[PDB]
Order: structure tokens, then sequence, then C-alpha cells
């Protein structure tokens, strides 16, 4: 039935569950897990075909094959490695990495003789501990202690030349948000951001900046044109206004421009805000003019107007918004998401909506070691392709033959990535002045608690005391005592003993279901009734309105307690005071569990309390406890529109009103603390400052650090 | 007050008045449509923003969970003796915090500040 | 009896000896607003100076 | 009469036509069909003071449909045809607006799941292999 | 109220920063001012700077060719209570008419007269600009005002520019450079 | 009486195969279109690149009237087939696929600043002096 | 150690505050998820 006055038992039961199942570690495992699964594959295919010529020659790379780590001793015999000898000889712990290479002829004579070079070796890919690419997973044990490893290892760490380094997790600013701040000293009045890229595969974030001209030159008519608006497009050196731009996405009539910046004609207020742009826009009226304006003052003009032209259109194709589309033809969508962004930048000018928080955790992501090994595989591999084709025409210049065995250098990416994990320049090695630094320290390893702690690390990429302050939205989500004393105090943070980290996942079956369920896409849709109805948007792109908003929300959030189409870890978002539902799933986000409350009552029962008691030889667990719908992934964007509950027993029992619609529950109020700050004993009682001073010791604290020391 | 585009053109509109009738006549200046001034109104402007919010917030709030919820306050078209409060939240539009009240039924949504 | 907390501008009033008394006075508010004491003799030479 | 111009007989016959979204199992259900002539039944009830539409399946096409109608004020949509003789006309103008959507409240999910690992059946991942390859070189 | 102390206005001081994080300037009443508030508060309001945003509500633009159109519902009374004689009202009086409100909460508050507001209105543009004269029996404190007539740019435009300008810097009151005391 | 409670049972067909495609456009409904005006249309493809992959065109009545230009969806309808329903004698509800989704947007006749003398007037980048007399110099 | 100290091991910890105001609304106008919106009661804004 219920769990009255049995609340100690079955919250620690159920977080013995959650422990038992995933661990300390799992962030890091299942980052790099989806990394080698996915993002590889994914980088290897999303490539340019090479061509080349004459007889043409066409390359396209297939399915990657991966195997086992093994070690290429000076006889050649392949032997598998350890991960114990690879810490003894200093050998780098990896696998090598096959992919097909498919030779494609073209002769000009129907002489179609395509040759497939399967497993051809590229390069050693470094194989991080207890990942189920390597060689100790699934071990019980009794094989892990016979074969020299610690069972209690949480591993989660990669080995090179014998030293155990372990990736951070890095701050970044979210991807694909569009967003609003003010300058205090700028000559920008408001500003809004909105750094976008597209799905993690293509190409890095390239940033879109909308502002305000703060009001000066008064006393002369400067004042009657009023504040006007500007954008700094990618790829231009210098501003350029907001209505021509639109124009340029080849949107003439002024009505329409309107109408997509404006959603309710009944605003008398915001048209005069607006007004100056339309004033200011005054001399430009065709869409070709505005390109060649926009183009005319890029990094290069063009030698001819057609050059200006094409210039600007491709500029406007492709880096301008990736993520909502780089198919040509959705340039309504592009035209749609401006219009919106310039919305919120107007809507942000009035004062209706207020600036968002850069130090809002729910406003940024973690690039773990998945993204970060991707990002570092997508140069590496450029480069590599840059070195085919380079070498492909010198050698077929004189136009003997061509062979893939010799041209390809496993070199590049073997050492490439050696380097950049090993010495934590992350980035090429000859651009260490743009390389991030202070990525994949060393592991520390003076105590078991120090090992988990640097295990479970977070880092900012700061060098004023804002962004270093503790915040709102780290509750439960960021140990709060836990920091380092010195002077990087605030920037670097362990997770929550709880904390999981997004693995991320696509939203193609989002999107489906979405399009499904009576949902109008954003391009066959009248423009009048975007006001009067609810944004979708998905990863950030605006894909359409709804008109139904709470039984949208039901659907999803019935959907995701099921795991049906929709994953898990998805969580979506409703602004009820803006009209908008959104829904991410980008790789990044930090999470945590929380318990489903419906009514007034929860959902965890008295059945599944008996079951997870029995947990062994019941094969029932904490995925299975999810399966119920009872627990809930809710992260910090999805906890922003939430209500917590600190006890059930003490506050979902009805007493003097002060909450009756409670829709989650902590676990355990105390899971707010880290790892090291956990072992700490009524840390309640003591003074934070020194709770932080000893989770700082906690590290440094001396003992077995691990059991296969000797 | 507001403003109009074209009848055929599809272009936004000026105010003008006319030599010979003398009639704010607004006339279209990148084309030749004309029309006269019904509303004899050009221009309005409200700084201090007396428009009181109530002209905006929208219903669907009070099916919102994380919000209060106040048993007082009955609702006017219907008695419905359960409603929710919250405050402007609106920087620059007044400094007063008077609390806005919305009915919470179904198909109701009556707002009143008290 | 009235002064200024700005510096600039109560030199281009007044003159350097104002310069003078008027940031003596200052610096003593400062330092002394939490309790701690110093001799004048430390304040006066770095205004002098 | 030239090429370039377009037909407007169907406009000036002030034809009406209805826009109706349907889900892709439905699509695929009419793509089986292949056009054999005799695909569905669809049923409109109006009443006093409201009107019903729903679409039903045929019962062979198988092995309720029902139709929400949409506001067509905000835009004006009309339909024209690029004959294969490259004559272009103008067959009407759209006249309402209909969706459809499933009877199936729990279990069509389980239709969309099938779906998904359908959708997901050729995306690519990479494979352990056991033993090192050894036949490079 | 308080001053910035400590670490920054030690830094402030040690080097002689052009502009102060908060400047501040303490005054001290001379005579009989000193004890008496009411007087207090009369020099409260001679220094503290009132520009036209602090006391307008409302502004507005209208079309009146007519004087005697009386565009607005209630201004019939003002209106002709002033134009029986026609100050140069034959030349040119530009239709386009600019409307403005002061508020009483905040007359009252700076214990101004808009007499004396019309008075430093029409004496710092001199006579490029005519002002009307109301007078405080109305509900609300209306206040027109027309352009000269002895005269690009058009007439809205510099009438708005003009608007702007004034809701600036016109200085009603006080001391420039003093936001508050 | 009957529409108080009519009902109303059409059949549904769908042909396998149509010799003439058949595609949509699309106005905005603030663009107060009207088909009476509709004497000629002429539907050529775009020269602005100099086939099946641009932009159309569209030309009312000749040079006189309006002029529409053609956008082609830019998403994919791979979870969406939208039909078009036409009333027949024979009672029968057909439904037919639509191949493209053709948005036009009417193009302004007037006369248009050219971005060579565009350049002029950026000098009055913000002095640009009485906005009104700008149009009336061309 | 000073008796402002005795006060807060003894009696009441006290406000706390972050650079002189009370704690800061991080989220929609509160301060934590557990409060109800728009609360400035001592609990619910940093009082111990
Ligand atoms: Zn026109
Ligand atoms: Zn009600």
């Amino acid at each position: 039935e219920i769990t009255p006055d049995l609340w100690q038992e079955a919250c620690w039961i159920v977080i013995s569950s959650y422990f038992d199942e995933k661990g300390l570690v799992r962030q890091q495992l299942d980052s790099f897990d989806e990394f080698i699964q996915m993002s590889v594959q994914r980088i290897v295919e999303d490539a340019p075909p090479i061509d080349l010529q004459p007889p043409r020659y066409l390359l396209k790379f297939e399915q990657i094959y991966l195997s086992k780590p093994t070690h290429w001793e000076r006889d050649g015999a392949p032997s598998p490695m350890m991960p114990n000898e690879a810490r003894l000889r200093n050998l780098t712990y990896s696998a090598p990495l096959y992919v097909d290479i498919t030779k494609t002829v073209i002769k000009e004579g129907e002489e179609q003789l395509q040759t497939q070079h399967q497993k051809t070796f590229i390069g050693k890919i470094p194989i991080m501990l207890r990942s189920t690419y390597c060689l100790l997973n699934g071990l019980t044990d009794r094989d892990l202690c016979e074969l020299n490893e610690c069972p209690l290892d949480p591993g989660g760490y990669f080995i090179i030349n014998g030293s155990e380094k372990v990736l951070i997790a890095q701050e970044k600013m979210a991807t694909n948000t569009v967003y609003v701040f003010a300058k205090k000293d700028s000559k920008y009045a408001y500003t809004g951001e909105c750094r976008s890229c597209l799905e993690n595969s293509s190409r890095p974030t390239s940033t879109i900046w909308v502002s305000m001209l703060a009001r000066g030159g008064q006393g002369a008519k400067k004042s009657a044109i009023g504040q006007r608006i500007v954008a700094t497009l990618p790829y231009i050196k210098q501003e350029v206004p907001i209505i021509i731009v639109f124009r340029a996405l080849g949107f003439v009539s002024d009505r329409d421009i309107l109408e997509h910046i404006i959603y309710d004609f009944e605003d008398p207020e915001m048209m005069e805000m607006v007004k100056p742009s339309l004033d200011e826009a005054f001399v430009i009226q065709e869409q070709n003019v505005a390109l060649n304006f926009i183009g005319s003052r890029g990094a290069k003009p063009g030698v001819t107007k057609e050059k200006r032209i094409k210039y600007a259109k491709e500029v406007l194709q492709k880096e301008m918004l990736p993520h909502v589309g780089v198919s040509d033809f959705c340039e309504t969508k592009k035209a749609y998401f401006l219009g919106y962004m310039v919305h919120r930048l107007l809507l942000a000018a009035l004062g209706r909506r207020e600036l968002d928080d850069r130090d809002h955790y729910g406003n940024k992501r973690l690039d773990l070691a998945g993204p970060l090994l991707a990002f570092l595989f997508r140069g590496m591999f450029k480069n590599l392709l840059k070195e085919v084709r380079i070498y492909a025409q010198k050698f077929i210049d004189r136009g003997k033959d061509f062979n893939l065995e010799l041209a390809i250098k496993t070199r590049i990416i073997s050492d490439g990535l050696k380097y950049s994990l090993a010495t934590g320049n992350w980035g090429d090695q000859k651009k260490a002045h743009q390389a991030r630094a202070g990525v994949s320290q060393v592991l520390n390893r003076l105590t078991f608690a120090s090992t988990l702690s640097h295990l479970r690390r977070l880092n900012s990429p700061i060098g004023l005391a804002k962004p270093r302050q503790l915040h709102n939205t780290l509750w439960g989500m960021v140990c709060p005592a836990e920091t380092p004393e010195g002077h990087a105090v605030g920037l670097v943070k362990n997770l929550a003993l709880m904390a999981y980290i997004s693995v991320g996942s696509q939203p193609s079956p989002i999107l489906e279901f979405l399009e499904e369920w009576s949902m109008e896409n954003l391009e066959e849709i009248s423009p009048a009734a975007i006001a009067d109805a609810t944004k979708i948007f998905v990863n950030g792109c605006w894909v359409g309105i709804h008109k139904d908003p709470e039984q949208l929300m039901n659907t999803l959030r019935k959907l995701r307690r099921q795991m049906d189409i929709i994953v898990s870890e998805v969580s979506m978002i409703r602004d009820i005071r803006e009209r908008e539902i959104r829904i991410y799933t980008d790789a990044g986000r930090i999470c945590r569990p929380l318990l489903i409350v419906e009514k007034q009552k929860l959902l965890l029962k008295k059945r599944h309390i008996d079951q997870l008691k029995e947990r062994e030889y019941n094969n029932y667990s904490w995925q299975d406890l999810v399966a119920s719908g009872v627990v809930e992934y809710i992260d910090t964007l999805e906890e922003e529109t939430v209500m917590l509950a600190m006890t059930p027993d003490d506050l979902q029992e009805k007493e003097v009103a002060y909450c009756s619609t409670y829709t989650h529950c902590e676990i355990h109020p105390s899971m707010i603390l880290g790892v090291c700050a956990s072992i700490i004993p009524f840390p309640d009682h003591n003074q934070s400052p020194r709770n932080t001073y000893q989770s700082a010791m906690g590290k440094q604290a001396m003992g077995v650090y691990i059991t296969n020391f000797h | 007050v507001g403003i109009r585009f074209c009848q055929e053109c599809n272009n936004m509109l000026y105010p003008k008045e006319d030599k010979e009738n003398r009639i704010l006549l607004y006339a279209c200046r990148n084309c030749d449509y004309q029309q006269e001034a019904d509303n004899s109104c050009i221009y309005v402007n409200k700084i201090t923003h007396e428009v009181d919010e109530l002209t905006q917030i929208i219903a669907d709030v009070s099916q919102d969970p994380t919000l209060p919820r106040t048993e007082d306050h009955p609702c006017q078209k219907c008695g419905h003796k359960e409603a929710v409060f919250f405050q402007s939240h609106s920087a620059r539009a007044e400094d007063a915090m008077r609390l806005y009240y919305v009915c919470t039924a179904p198909h109701c949504g009556h707002r009143w500040t008290e | 009896r009235t002064t200024s907390n700005d510096i600039v501008e109560i030199f281009t009033v007044l003159g350097i000896e104002a310069v003078r008394k008027a940031l003596e006075r200052e610096l003593y508010h400062v330092i002394s607003f939490d309790g701690s004491y110093v001799n004048y003799r430390h304040l006066a030479l770095l205004c002098d100076t | 009469a030239e090429r370039g111009e377009l037909d407007l007989t169907g406009a000036k016959q002030n034809t009406g036509v209805w826009l109706v979204k349907v889900p892709k199992y439905l699509s695929q259900q009419w793509a089986k069909a292949s056009g054999r002539g005799e695909v569905g039944k669809l049923r409109i009830a109006k009443t006093q003071g409201r009107t019903e539409v729903s679409f039903t399946l045929n019962e062979d096409l198988a092995n309720e449909h029902p139709f929400v109608l949409q506001s067509v004020g905000g835009q004006t949509l009309t339909v024209f045809t690029e004959s294969s003789s490259d004559k272009l006309s103008l067959e009407g103008i759209v006249v309402q607006r209909a969706e459809c959507r499933p009877a199936a409240s729990e279990n069509y999910m389980r239709l969309k799941r099938l779906q998904i690992e359908e959708s997901s059946k050729p995306v690519r991942l990479s494979q352990q292999l056991d033993k090192v390859v050894t036949t490079n070189y | 109220k308080n001053v910035t102390l400590g670490v920054p206005r030690l830094k402030e001081l040690i080097n002689i920063s052009k502009k102060p994080k908060t400047p501040s300037l303490t005054v001290f009443l001379l005579g009989q001012s000193a004890r008496d508030a009411e007087r207090a508060k009369d020099i409260l309001c001679r220094l503290e700077h009132t520009t036209l945003r602090k006391v307008t509500a409302n502004t507005a633009i209208y079309y009146d060719p007519n004087p005697q159109s009386t565009v607005v519902a209630e201004d019939q009374e003002w209106v002709n209570v002033y134009y029986e004689m026609p100050d140069f009202d034959v030349a040119r009086i530009s239709p386009w008419l600019l409307r403005v409100e002061l508020d009483r909460k905040h007359m009252t508050d700076r214990k101004l007269t808009m007499e004396q507001i019309a008075e430093k209105i029409n004496a710092g543009f001199g006579d490029d600009l005519n002002c009307i004269f109301n007078d405080d029996n109305a509900e609300k404190l209306v206040l027109r005002i027309r352009i000269m007539n002895s005269d690009k740019m058009d007439d809205d435009v510099f009438l708005r520019c003009i608007e702007s300008n004034m809701l600036t810097d016109m200085t009603l009151q006080g001391i420039e450079q003093i936001s508050k005391v | 009486g009957p529409s108080s409670q009519n009902v109303t049972e059409y059949v549904v067909r769908v042909p396998k195969n149509t010799t003439k495609k058949y595609n949509i456009m699309a106005f905005n409904a603030a663009d107060k279109v009207n088909f009476a005006t509709w004497n000629q249309a002429r539907l050529e493809r775009d020269l602005s690149n100099k086939p099946e992959d641009q932009p159309w065109l569209l030309r009312v009545n000749g040079k006189s009237g309006r002029k529409f230009k053609g956008i082609k969806k830019g998403g994919v309808t791979e979870n969406t087939s939208y039909y078009i329903f036409t009333q027949c004698p024979d009672g029968a509800f057909e439904a037919f696929p639509v191949h493209n989704w053709y948005n036009f947007t009417p193009l302004a006749r007037h006369r248009t600043l050219t971005a060579e003398e565009a350049e002029e007037e950026w000098e009055r980048r913000n002095k640009v002096l009485n906005h009104f007399s700008i149009m009336q110099q061309r | 150690g000073s008796k402002i100290n005795i006060s807060q091991v003894i009696a009441v910890v006290g406000q706390q505050n972050v650079e002189g105001k009370r704690i800061p609304f991080g989220f929609k106008h509160r301060t934590l998820p557990h409060f109800i919106k728009d609360d400035y009661g001592p609990e619910s804004r940093g009082f111990v």
C-alpha cells in the first residue's frame, strides 16, 4: 500500500538498488561507450567523399570494426594486452581501429571495378578500463583477482604510457538555446546569444549575436530614430541591421517580416519599439541587393557582384544557425527562428521577461569523455583525409597507380590521440595557443575517496566573483560543500552522488511522434495562429506549434515513464508564462533521480520495496524500478518548473495548508553531498567552510588506496 | 491606435492630410493608395504604462502545478471557491506588488486583482 | 563644513591643500570603520607624498 | 495560350478541396493497397450544433480514424497540377483542413516502437572482434 | 543608504580614479534651514535634479490644423480660454500637436508648479517653440505644445526630436549629475 | 430538419498513378489574394541560378499584375502524406498525394534601389536626412 | 570566539546572506524547488 514511518529502510533500499545497478562512474563509462558505438561511426560516415582525377577516383568509407586491445610486440605476434601489463611496461592501453575502403574507379569507359579493402588499419584508439570495449568487462571477482586487477577499482580512466589519465568534464554554454544578456558597459544595451551547432557531427559551434543599440547621441534626430536592432552575422567583419538580413532570407514584404517578428498585432508598444529597424531598412527593398550588401562586408570581398551574391548566399546557408537546417530549401525555418530570436530580444527589452542568468547550470552542459574524444577524432580524421588527398594527388599526377595500404598513415591518429590525451593540450599539437588546457589530469591515487572524487569531477573554462559562486541550480546536482581551497575555488566541482549525466540520444523518434500527434509543422502553418498556440522545441530548433499543451505534456510524460519510443533520459519543459514546450535530447545535460508523486501519494508502494529488498536472485533492479513508472529522471531544466518534497511522511501528509500539488519527492536529502563530502559525519552540524576544508582533505587522507597496490 | 497596409499593394502605410479637403488621408508612399481616417488619431504613447497586466495574463497559468493555491476569493462568473495568485514579475511595468488572481476552472479564467 | 568624497572634484574646486586634508580624513574614515586603528604619522606621510 | 501560362478554369469554378494529414501506417496501408480501387469508407456526421467527421479503415486493407477540422481562415490554399504534357493547371482552392488521429490510446505506441526499431534498423554501430584481424599487410 | 568602503574603496583612493564607484557629497545647512524640516525639504527640492520624465506620465502627438478642432474630449475649456486672443495664429501653428500630462502625485511630491515649468521651457528654447498654459482646475494637468510660425525634416520628425530632447534633459529643477538626495 | 441529424457516407479512392503530378500553392491569408483578378497567369522556373531543383516564379497578368516567387518546403515529410479530397459526381472521395509544397510571396513592383548606388547613401549611415525624401530623388 | 558564535551554536544560526542581500531567486522567482513560487518568508530565503 504505502510506507508510513518505514521510510528510512525504503529510501536506503532504493538507493542500494541504484548504486548496485549503476555504480559511481557510469557517466564516464556510458559517455565513452556511446562515443565508440555511435560517434566514431557517425564521424567517419559523415565525411566528404574523396574525389580526384583523366580517370575519376572516388573513395567512400564504411562500417567501423574494433577488436580487443592488443600489443604489437617486436616479433609482430599479436598479444592481448592487459591493464596491469600496460601500467607496468608504460604501454598505452589501446586497440586497433579497422575500416573498409571502397575504391571505385571511373575511366569514362564503363570500367567501374569497385574494390573493397576490407579491414584497413587506420590507427589505435585508447580504451578506458571497465568499458564494454575493454578487456576487463564482464569479469567477476575471481577472474579480476586472478588477473592482478583490483575488484574494487571503479575504472573509468585511460592508460597512456603507464600513467593513469582521467578525462574531466568541461562546462560550456548550452548549444542551440537563445539567450539574452545585458552588458553593463558595452555600447549595446541588451544582447542575445544563440551559440548553435549541428548534431555534434559536422562543424564546431557557430555563434549568432543579436543586440540593441543603447540610447546615445541624443539632442539630434538620433533620439527620434530611437534604438536600432543590430546583429553581427558569422564570418562578417562588422555588424549589420536585422531587416536587411530578413530580406536576405528572401522575404521582402514588410508585413511578412513583422508577422515573423510579431505574433500578436495588438501590441503598439512593441510595434513602436521595432519601428526604428523599419526606418533604418528603408533603403533595401529586394533580395538581390540585400545579398550584395551583406556579402560586400565579408572577410574577403568578392571580385564581381555575382561573387558577393554567392558568398552571401553561402554564408547565410551553411554558417547561419546550422542546427535549424542546412538543406537549401530550409530558408523558412531560418526566417522563423530569427523572428523568434528577435522576439525574445524585444520581450527582454520591454521587461515582460527577465534576463537569463549566465551561471545557471540549467543553461550549460558538460562535455564528457565522449563528446571530447568525438571532437578530437573529428579533427584527426579531417587531418587524415587531407593527408590522403595530398598523397593521392602527388602519386597520381605521375599517373601510374594508387595504393591505399601505404597511402593511409596510421601514425597521425595514434600520435594525435596519445599526445592530446597525455599532456592535456586539447587540440592539435601545433596549435597549442588556441588549445584549451587542463584536460586529462593525472589520476589521483592517494586514497579510494580521492580516486572516486577525481573520476566524478567538473571544471569551468574561466581563468570577477559571479561565475565562481554557488548557485541555487546546484541543489542535489553538484556537491555544495566540496570545492578546492586554492585559487581554483568554485570553478572545479564534483558531481553529487546520485547525479547522472546525459549520455545523449537522437531526436528522430520524438519528432516522429510529435508530427503524428496532431502537431502542425512550421511550414504549412498560418502565421496568424502562432500567438494563440504553444511553441515546440526539440534540441533548440523550432519545429512547430501545438494548441493542446497540457494534453501533449501528459502524453509525453506518460511515454517517458514507460520507456516507450521516447527515451527515459529525455526531458521536456513547459514554461506556461511564455507558451513554450522545450524538449532536450542532446548529450551533456546533467540529471538526478526523483520519485514521482501523483495526487498526494508516492507511487513507490510496499510491493516495490519488498521486491527490491529481495533484489538478489530476482532479476529486479533499478531499471525495472523505472519500468513501473515510479522513479523519473528530472534534470536541472525540468527542476526549474516542478515542486519537491523533502520527506513524504513530513510533507505529503496533510497539515496546515502550504502546498498540495507536489509533483516529485526527494529520494533522500543527504544525497546532495558529493563523494568526499559524504564521509563527513553530521555535516549539517558543522559550519560549511569546515565541511569544504575536510572535503579537500579526504583526497589527502591516506589508507589502502587500492587492494592490488603491491 | 494601430497600423494599416495596402488593399492591393501589400505594403505599409504612413499618415498624411488632404491639402484640399483638410482631412487626415492615410496614403501609401510606396504606391498610390489612400483612405479617409475614420479614427482621426495618429499617435499615442503611454510612457509610464498605466495599462494593467490583466490585458495580457494568459488563462492557462491556473493549471500550472508550481504556483500557490488559495481557497478564498471565489471567482465571479462561477463560484469555484479556489484560485491561484502570483505577483506581476514584470520589470518596469509598475512598482505595485498587487497580487493577480485567475480562476482555475477547466473552462473559466476570469481574471481579477484586489 | 560642506565636503565631498570625490578627490578630483575637490581638487579642482578648493586646492591641493584641501586634497591633503580631505584625503587624510577619508582614509582615516575607511581604515577606522571596522575598528582597527592606525597612527596618524603614516596616513600623513602618504597623503603628503 | 502559352507553355508558361497557367490554367485558371478550376479557380473560376470555385472548386473546393480538403487538405488532410494521415499517419504513416495508414499511408503505407494505401501503398500496399496499390490503388486497387476501394480503400476505405469516410463518414461525416452533422448534429444540430456540431459536426463529426470520421474515417473507417477497410476490413480487407487492415488484414476508426476520427478527423479533426482545422481553421482555414489563417491562410489560403490552392492546388495546381503539372501535367506530363507540360500544361500546368489549377485544380482549385482548398476549402477545409482535416487531421487524422489513431483510435488506439496505448497499444498504438507498440506499433510506434516497432516502426522505431525499423527506422533504427539501418543505423550503424561499431562491432567488437574477439580476435585481432591478421589479414592486413 | 550607504557608501562603499574597504578594499575597493582603498583601491579607488590610492588610484585617483576619474569616476568614483559611489560618489557621495555631504552638505550642511547654514542657518534656519538646518532646524526647519520644511526648509530642509525646500532645499532638497531645490537641489534634487528633476527631469521631465520623473514628473510627466503620458505623452501624445495629434493632428489639429484648426485650433477649434479640439480632438481631445475635454480640451475645449482651456483651449478657448487661451485662444480668444490669437497669438500669431494666422501665420502658422504647425497642425502637428504635442500633448503631455504631469501626474499630480509627482507634482505635489516635488513641490514645483507647472506654470514655472512652462516658463523654463519657453525660456530655454526662446521663441522657436510656442507653449500653451493650462489651469490646475482640470482633473488632468494637461500641457499642450506647438511649434513656431516665422519659419526638409518635415514637422512630425522635428516634433518627435524635440519631444525626446525635452524628455531627456529639460532640467526642470535641481542641479545636474545629482541622481538622488 | 435533416441537417440537424444529417449523416453522410462517401467512398475513398486512391488511384495508383496519375498522369499529371499534384502540388500545392500557399498564400499568406494576410496577403489578401483575390482570384477574381486572376485573368491570366504564368508559372515559370527562375533564371537567377543561370531546373527541378530551383525555385519557381509566378507572374500575374503579365508585368501589370503582382508577382510571386515559389519556394519548395525545406523539410521532408517522411512521417506525413497530405492528400486533397475533391468532390466528384460519383461521390467517392479521391485522395491524392502532394508531390511538393510551393509557397509563393508577392514581389513588389516599383523603382528599387541598386547596390552600386546603394553604397552612396551609406555615408549617411545615421545622418540620413528626411527618409521620406530618399525615394523621390531616384 | 565571540558571543555571536555562542548564539549561533546555542540558539539560532541566523540569516544567511549572499552579497549582502538574502538568497537570490536562481529559479523562476524561488530559491529552491521545495518552496512555493514567489515566497519571501524567512525559511524560504536563507534564514536558519
Ligand atoms: Zn505602395
Ligand atoms: Zn471562475
